[PDB]
RNA sequence: AUCGCUUCUCGGCCGGCUAAGAUCAAGUGUAGUAUCUGUUCUUAUCAGUUUAAUAUCUGAUGUCCUCUCGAGGAC
């Protein structure tokens, strides 16, 4: 017997969303990722009716997705974190109404792995170097520079390898025209495996480390480390240089902490709770995801709880020194 | 203790002589009995290096699948003096096989083992798959019975055999088609 | 009783149809059916060693029902 | 109405006939593989379809020689006739005829929100043709991420007797030189090819 | 004495000389050239520009992998430029 | 007939045949007979001769991709913990060969292993039922 | 280069060859052996 | 082989082998969007909190060694 | 090819001079008493022409005659 | 009819001469395996290493006293 397969209704589930300018237009095309599917939408400034410009199936499990831009560049490419051992850089040709495969690079084995990258994906604000990472042991970097014709060329990889180290999340860091930085959440289980008592199960804090790419030395050295008080799930870029301070926000259990280097001391704030809540007090809270709103005038952040509570995160700074943090209830 | 270790398993029969020396018997007991997995081959603890030529000297050289036999190549292949060989170079004749390209476009299309629960080991060939209740053709011929084999009439009177106690043979406690009169 | 003596056979019979033949009753552990070298043919009498004795005494009871080539087969203890 | 199909959470299918007089529950067959089973469906009396918590679709057929009354860990089993990885977990399986006047087919939803169907072939011609389709398409039009199609559909279990329609339909999106040149490697025309894939969809579904 | 260097695979294309020209590196075979070789500039640099991946002569062509090593996914490991267990030159 | 051993070279070369066949046929649905042949392949696992052991390795690798890991692993389970050192050396070599590739697809096929005192060996995630 | 130590195989084969062909034909007997000449076969016999 | 995590050998303990297959299962869960969503459905949480609890269970599972 | 003639000639010579030696299902020569395998029948024959092969036939001689 | 001899008959085992006529083919090296032959452990006990278990390897021959390995006494 033989069976021919047909899809009829394509999956409506949306795992990821990235907003960039893919046509070189002042409008913002929204590239969203259905489960096995790559998808491209066009919302309308006036009526807001969301036009689907493209829907394509990649025949592979999408893992993470990020959009980026060359420095001061006109247009935006796409980086596809995949389940294969290949990162691919894509460009949507507005005319042809379909994507082209701009770059195909093979960093390792196939399928969702423990040590194989593609899991977590970060990129520099200036688009110099994109950093790709697995859950454990392997963190790789591809450096990007436009060619003589200003068409994108990808470099050779690098290696961040650190033994027996779990990576919670990786977020690009803002340093304008500098040696790029990266915020890697890490933890070491090597303390836990050699501790028959079970003490290392507790009393082990996830280490926040900033790697520094260095163009001139063309390797990636561990530079910054601080132990995190409590375990946060994810991090947030804080645009630095001209606009705002350069630092990272850390979303932690029942807290958010701006935690940065230089002389900058950490700033913690509790995650506010609603008056007269019916839930188990034993159930804490963190934030799910965050979408930064970046404006030539100002900037802020948007956070959400399990319960769906979006807050507007703000920074109170003295010059480049942030003194405190202000969170106003935004919506739900 | 190899004794009490046999009380902890659904199929303790899996535990064997050297099994009690295992570095982790308290698991291997639970693995070896896993549902569809297959046993380890037995040729070790036999020092004979997996084979000898005793039973292997009585085997046929080879025999073709019937699909290849009907073709007719078998008769084509079958002798020569040396000067005939240097004549075979100087003379040479062409087209000795002269196969039918229709036939060899036919057989393997138009015309043309074991399950997972089995694995081969050294000496095993015929036996498991002549048993009480199962005999070969010819010996049927010497016996000369038309389609029970008649001493399973006396397996009525004298009783079920001590040697194969689990026995069932047709018509008695085993309620039979072709050759095989007992299982 | 572990062994039996078997008379009155035809040489087309060999050690194999004895193997198969008496294991129909109960397994022959050790088979002995002489091959005569000189004229390369069998006289037709057999010796059978079993697992233990019970096999072979049941074998005395049941055993002499076999008929090899239309003809009678002797089985007695030994 | 005759037999009963047990689905294990781990060891998958257990064929069980209920003897009415003895009232006994009778396991006469089981699967050759462990499979984490979401739900089952009957293509027929002798076949079973099943989905994996991992999002696989298997179809296992009894041998026609099965023993209907009986008394390592089993006696006789059933061969696995189909393995296909949807990549999306399937919580229900239902066989039906989607459209009036259409051909009977198999139906699977998934957890991702997608709804899709499996369809039998009525001819070896469309069979082999779609085979060449899949073949020259794969290498000549690789998947987008660089991931290979074949492995992705063979992901947990190797593909057995399934042609992927969503790859065959991408014939539309290829460049006209791809479309044509491939059609030549297929010895057809883009209209021929295209309509011939519209055949199965049309006849069976929308 | 002779074993892979297995440094991280870069974007540099492999280069085989006259001798090694047709060989798929790992399977040692000439069959079904399909994909392409990548080795790090740490293995391929300078006097190694257009050097043979094996003997140390000038590369006249580029190595192609077989289909055999493709499905077994061996082409994705560290850069398969053989190093003698002395230096590479 | 060949894999059943007259002399080692038979097992070796025949095994190589099983390899290239096993890569070639992949995905077309013939796996059954390849399983049958895998039966006769399987005893040859043990030997110190370099060419036959590396041959058998290539063999079982191709058979890995063609048959799928599940069946492989179902032949490789019991050998892991067996008391002898030999069997563990080898079955762990095999199990590694099966492990590196397709490590992603192995998840489903690890059997149920009961939990002891200090440790919980049951993964309960798979037992969550809607 | 041809010279070397005598082997039981070469020596027994020499026995059989001498038995079959006869004493006076050496070149025929040297033809069967490897790494040995006719003179060496004769003197090895006598 | 050694530098490839999950490599086994003849001296491999139970505990290490099972904690391996655990951690690999968890990386699969982080990997496949759906199966993750199944988990979120069954036991009611966010996708986030699920992945978080898993990342907590990465080092521990089965608990202390022997 | 001249090499091919020697193989043929050294089999026939070991056939003439030859009841124990045979050829298995493969091509090798074997002594059925001693269960030895011989690369060439003549090489095998010498083992067949040896004093150890001689003994093991006598020992089996007695062992049968008892 | 028997013995002996003989004759016949039947059955079974059952390559010419010459100057011998003249003349006479071997690659290498790096790794590695297999198959032949020859030769060695009647060691007793215990302890340790080691093995799946063997095997193997590694160490010594109830204690004290007296007399000339043996004898006696005390345990
Ligand atoms: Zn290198
Ligand atoms: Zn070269
Ligand atoms: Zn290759
Ligand atoms: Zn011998």
């Amino acid at each position: 017997m033989f069976l021919y397969n047909l899809t009829l209704q394509r999956a409506t589930g949306i795992s990821f969303a990235i907003h960039g300018n893919f046509s070189g237009t002042k409008q913002q095309e929204i590239v969203v990722s259905r489960g096995k599917i790559l998808e491209l939408l066009r919302p309308d400034p006036n009526t807001g009716k969301v036009h689907t410009l493209l829907t394509v199936e990649v025949f592979g499990v999408i893992r993470s997705l990020m959009a980026f831009r060359l420095t001061g560049g006109t247009k935006d490419y796409i980086v596809v974190g995949s389940d294969s051992g290949r990162i691919v850089i894509l460009e949507y040709q507005p005319s042809k109404n379909m994507f082209e495969k701009i770059h195909q690079e093979t960093f390792g084995k196939s399928g969702c792995r423990r040590i194989v990258p593609g899991q977590f994906l970060a990129v520099d604000p200036k688009g110099r170097a994109v950093m790709i990472s697995a859950i454990e042991k392997q963190k790789l970097v591809y450096i990007l520079n436009r060619d003589a014709a200003a068409r994108l060329t990808i470099s050779s990889p690098l290696e961040a390898h650190k033994a027996n180290t779990l990576v919670y999340h990786v977020v690009g860091v803002d340093v304008g025209f500098e040696n790029p930085m990266f915020a890697c959440l890490e933890m070491d289980y090597e303390e836990a495996d050699n501790d028959p008592t079970g003490e290392a199960a507790a009393n082990t804090q996830q280490t926040l480390t900033f790697y520094e790419l260095d163009l001139g030395l063309n390797h990636v050295v561990r530079k910054y480390s601080e132990p995190l008080e409590e375990h946060g799930n994810f991090l947030i870029t804080v645009p630095g240089g001209s606009d705002g301070p350069s630092g990272v926000l850390i979303c932690s259990e029942n807290y958010i902490t701006y935690k940065n280097f230089g002389d900058q001391p950490d700033i913690r704030c509790p995650i506010p709770r609603r008056r007269n809540d019916l839930d188990d007090p034993e159930r804490g809270m963190i934030f799910v995801c965050s979408a930064t709103h970046k404006t030539k005038s100002m900037f802020f952040f948007l956070a959400q709880t399990e319960q769906g509570d979006i807050f507007k995160i703000t920074l109170e700074t003295d010059e480049d020194m942030v003194t405190e943090i202000r969170l106003k209830y935004f919506d739900t | 203790t190899v004794a009490e270790l046999k009380q902890l398993v659904a199929r303790p029969d899996v535990v064997e002589m050297h099994d009690v020396t295992a570095q982790d018997p308290k698991l291997l007991v639970h693995l070896k009995a896993t549902r569809n997995s297959v046993p380890v081959p037995r040729h070790w603890c036999f020092k004979r290096k997996y084979l000898q030529g005793k039973r292997g000297i009585e085997k046929p050289p080879f025999e073709l699948p019937d699909f290849i036999k009907r073709t007719g190549i078998q008769e084509m292949r079958e002798q020569k003096t040396m000067k005939s060989k240097m004549r075979e170079k100087v003379r040479p004749k062409m087209g000795k096989i002269d196969i039918d390209y229709q036939k060899l476009h036919d057989a393997f299309f138009k015309w043309q083992l074991t399950i997972h629960g089995d694995l081969y080991y050294e000496g095993k060939e015929f036996e498991t798959r002549k048993k009480p209740g199962d005999l070969s053709d010819e010996l049927r011929i010497s016996l000369g019975m038309p389609v029970p084999p008649p001493w399973l009439i006396a397996m009525q009177r004298y009783g079920p055999p001590p040697s194969y106690p689990n026995l069932k043979i047709p018509g008695l406690n085993s309620p039979l088609y072709g050759d095989v009169f007992g299982t | 009783d572990a062994t039996v003596y078997v008379g009155g056979l035809d040489e087309k019979v060999s050690e194999p149809l004895l193997w198969e033949l008496f294991l129909q009753a109960g397994p022959v552990v050790n088979t002995h059916m002489p091959k005569d070298r000189v004229t390369g043919q069998h006289q037709g009498y057999g010796f059978v060693e079993f697992l233990s004795e019970e096999d072979a005494d049941y074998a005395i009871k049941i055993m002499n029902m076999i008929k090899l080539y239309g003809k009678p087969i002797r089985v007695n203890k030994a | 109405g005759h037999r009963v199909i047990v689905s294990d959470v781990q060891e998958s299918f257990i064929w069980v006939r209920y003897k009415r007089n003895e009232n006994q529950l009778i396991i006469f067959a089981d699967d050759t593989y462990p499979r984490w089973v979401t739900t089952a469906s009957l293509l027929d009396y002798d076949t079973v379809a099943g989905a994996d918590k991992f999002g696989n679709i298997c179809v296992v057929r009894l041998p026609p020689n099965t023993n209907d009354e009986v008394d390592n860990g089993a006696s006789q089993k059933a061969e696995v006739i189909m393995n296909y990885h949807v990549g999306e977990t399937v919580l229900s399986l239902q066989k039906t005829t989607l459209i009036p006047g259409g051909s009977e087919s198999l139906v699977y939803t998934t957890l991702s929100g997608g709804i899709g169907i499996l369809v039998p072939f009525t001819s070896h011609e469309d069979h082999d043709f779609f085979q060449h389709v899949e073949m020259h398409l794969r290498s000549e039009h690789p998947p987008l991420c660089g991931r290979d199609h074949l492995s992705f559909r063979s992901y947990y279990f190797p593909v057995k007797n399934v042609i992927d329609g969503d790859l065959c339909e991408q014939f539309n999106s290829m460049e006209p030189n791809k479309q044509k040149n491939v059609s030549e490697e297929l010895d057809r025309t883009p209209p021929e090819v295209s309509k011939k894939l519209e055949d199965i969809r049309t006849r069976y579904a929308f | 004495d002779l074993i892979f260097c297995r440094k991280q695979a870069g974007v540099a294309i492999g280069r085989l000389c006259e001798k090694c020209d047709g060989k798929c590196v790992i399977c040692d075979s000439y069959v079904r050239p399909c994909t392409l070789v990548r080795i790090c500039d740490e293995c391929n640099y300078g006097s190694y520009q257009g050097r043979c991946v094996i003997c140390g002569g000038p590369g006249v062509s580029d190595a192609y992998y077989c289909k055999e090593c493709t499905i077994q996914e061996k082409d994705r490991d560290g850069c398969p430029k053989i190093v003698n267990l002395g230096s590479s030159k | 007939d060949a894999l059943m051993d007259r002399d080692l070279v038979h097992r070796q070369t025949a095994s190589a045949v099983v390899q290239h066949m096993s890569l070639g046929v992949y995905g077309f649905g013939c796996e059954d007979s390849l399983n049958h042949l895998l039966n006769y392949v399987w005893p040859n696992v043990f030997e110190t001769s370099p060419h036959v052991i590396q041959a058998v390795m290539g063999a079982l690798e191709g058979l890995r991709v063609a048959i799928g890991p599940c069946r492989m692993l179902q032949y490789c389970l019991q050998g892991l913990f067996h008391p002898a050192r030999k069997v563990r050396d080898v079955y762990w070599k095999i199990y590694n060969s099966i492990y590196i590739g397709s490590q992603d697809a192995l998840i489903a096929h690890y059997p149920r292993i009961y939990n002891d005192d200090k440790n919980t060996y049951i993964r309960y995630e798979l037992d969550y039922i809607l | 280069i041809k010279g070397g130590v005598w082997r039981n195989t070469e020596d027994e084969i020499l026995k059989a060859a001498v038995m079959k062909y006869g004493k006076n034909q050496w070149s025929r007997i040297a033809s069967l052996l490897h790494r040995k000449s006719a003179k060496q076969c004769k003197a090895r016999w006598y | 082989q050694s530098k490839y995590i999950g490599t086994g050998h003849a001296d491999t303990t139970k505990w290490e082998w099972l904690v391996n297959q655990h951690r690999d299962s968890y990386c699969s869960y982080m990997g496949h969007f759906d199966l993750l969503n199944y988990f979120a459905i069954a036991e009611n949480e966010s996708k986030a909190r699920v992945r978080f609890n898993l990342m907590e269970k990465m080092l521990q599972p089965c608990g202390p060694p022997a | 090819s001249s090499s091919e003639s020697n193989r043929d000639r050294r089999e026939r010579l070991r056939q003439l001079a030859l009841p124990y030696f045979m050829k298995n299902h493969l091509g090798s020569y074997e002594c059925k008493l001693c269960l030895t395998l011989h690369n060439n029948e003549g090489s095998y024959l010498a083992h067949t022409q040896g004093k150890k092969h001689q003994t093991n036939l006598a020992r089996r001689a007695a062992k049968e005659a008892k």
